[PDB]
């Protein structure tokens, strides 16, 4: 959930 | 085998144009100086299939008026931002689109590698053109009508790709087999099959029974020839951990375990990302 | 489009043959399947310019010699091992290749993901050509170490590449600006830039609403059009670590915080990996 | 130190992976 929130920060910056 | 890049750059200062004139030193890049905007304007609109890239300082008076008048005349060319606006935050990198929404931002102290800039903002032109822009588009919705050249931004594009490019062999792979093509139902299968893949290598990491480099080798071959995107990878990765979260969190233990394996995200994104690089058909 | 690629399968089980023909149930695959030994040796001569991918199940009896014996006819064609049955007797692992160097490894269970995994064998195979096998380009004739001068594997690698393979067009980056080509000057003070460069990521990583993406794009673009490895990205997120590892002893916490900055790592190598994937064209 | 070292065996595979 924690880390589920800081993946996701990679996850939709690299989008752009 | 080098086509020259015709580099037109409106500075107005003693200091940046020095810093672009050293790193722009070599031979393939033919520098313009457009010491004003009216002198850009004037440069501008008689050499409109004459300039590769636009090297604009953010920070130069009347800004956004030419950049406007530039939009609308339909010069629309690969270009770089440098600094920020002159209201009136002091200079850094730009922050909102200026120009185009394939621009690139340095600030004034990232000029020493601008030969690499200059490819990537050619690079990012031709793959987004034709380009939205940042003027023209006009704007809050004050719009009036014509025109809709929109040749003149794919004339460019593909005359840029005819002379910043080259043409190698690739392995053809199965577009009708990739993941944004596959049916819904077969779509969320595969991404079953590499979620499967991905388990047996977070289990097999830190063993090593094992085998590491053939269970990764394995998913990176499924993400590869499926064209799957980096941001799916990730989402594996936390969708697994988000189950792993809980485990932990239930056999009492800590959810410290969780950043060890951030460890394997970053090997195997190195994998698919090695995996791209080396299919690169080189030259040299 | 798609070339015809023509599957040779070697298995004993039902399990397994089963698997593969449910997997390969395009017609796009032709499949041949030899249920002993002593079909495939007898196959691989009747049709050895008819085989462009083998499937060699392990658990099949008196497997090395087969292997070994196949290498003798100059059957080297693309392979696909699938499970683990290594002999005990032959006291000559090794076991870095079986068949030869671009053979792919499978689980029994992994035949659902065989279309990509097929590719994937293809596709090594055209990379590595000519590679090494554990039974000919060792011995004997005649060191060294192969009985094909006119490279019989060249000649079917160019083969394969024609029909399995298209040409696209790619942004010519400059190779005397890649890292490795660059002279000894030239070369550290761009790996200086990159250093900087990631520095400046890590510092505002978790600083919000900052240049932090426009960071990580100018120096995945210095990363990417001077052609260096993950392993440099690799390296210099280390060189920053122990920086701020030495950093933290005295004058600070403990070292948990680089922990965090795995996240930095992976958000820069999944944006230089999309760079890679989104450089790869069509075939038009 | 730990970082490092964890850091290198993923350098560790990309030097003798599938390729060379
Ligand atoms: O401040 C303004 S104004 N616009 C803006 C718009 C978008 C971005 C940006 C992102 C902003 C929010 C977010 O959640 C993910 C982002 O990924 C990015 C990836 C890029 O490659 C470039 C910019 C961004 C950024 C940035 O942080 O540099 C700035
Ligand atoms: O612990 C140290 S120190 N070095 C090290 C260096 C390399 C490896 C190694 C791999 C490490 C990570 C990985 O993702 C894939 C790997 O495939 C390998 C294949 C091999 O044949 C030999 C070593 C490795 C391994 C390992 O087995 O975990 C360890």
């Amino acid at each position: 959930d924690e880390k589920s929130e800081l993946s996701r920060i990679v996850r939709g910056v690299q989008e752009k | 085998m080098l086509s020259q890049i015709a580099i037109c750059i409106w500075v107005e200062s003693t200091a940046i144009l020095q810093d672009c004139q050293r790193a722009l030193s070599a031979d393939r890049y033919q520098l313009q100086v457009c010491e004003s905007g009216e002198m850009l304007l004037e440069y501008a609109q008689t050499h409109r299939d004459q300039i590769d890239c636009l090297i604009l300082v953010a920070a130069n008076p009347s800004f956004r008026a030419v950049v406007q008048q530039l939009c609308f005349e339909g010069v629309v060319v690969p270009a770089i931002v440098v600094g920020d606006r002159d209201s009136e935050d002091p200079d850094e990198p730009a922050k909102e689109q200026l120009y185009h929404s394939a621009e690139l931002h340095l600030g004034i102290h990232q000029l020493e590698q601008l030969p690499y800039q200059v490819d990537a903002a050619l690079a990012e032109f031709l793959r987004l053109a034709p380009v939205e822009t940042m003027a023209d588009h006009i704007m809050l919705m004050g719009a009036n009508h014509d025109p809709e050249l929109s040749s003149q931004q794919r004339d460019l594009a593909q005359r840029l790709q005819e002379r910043l490019g080259y043409l190698g062999v690739y392995y053809k792979r199965d577009p009708d087999r990739f993941l944004r093509n596959l049916p819904a139902y077969e779509s969320q299968k595969l991404h079953q099959a590499m979620q499967t893949s991905y388990r047996e290598i977070v289990l097999s990491y830190f063993s090593p029974n094992s085998n590491l480099n053939q269970s990764i080798d394995n998913f990176v071959n499924m993400a590869f020839f499926a064209d799957v995107p980096v941001t799916k990878v990730v989402e594996i990765h936390m969708e697994l951990m988000d189950e792993f979260a809980k485990k932990l969190r239930v056999e009492g233990r800590s959810e410290d375990i969780l950043l060890d394996y951030r460890l394997t995200l970053i090997d195997v994104i190195a994998h698919l990302c090695e995996m791209y690089r080396r299919s690169i058909p080189r030259e040299t």
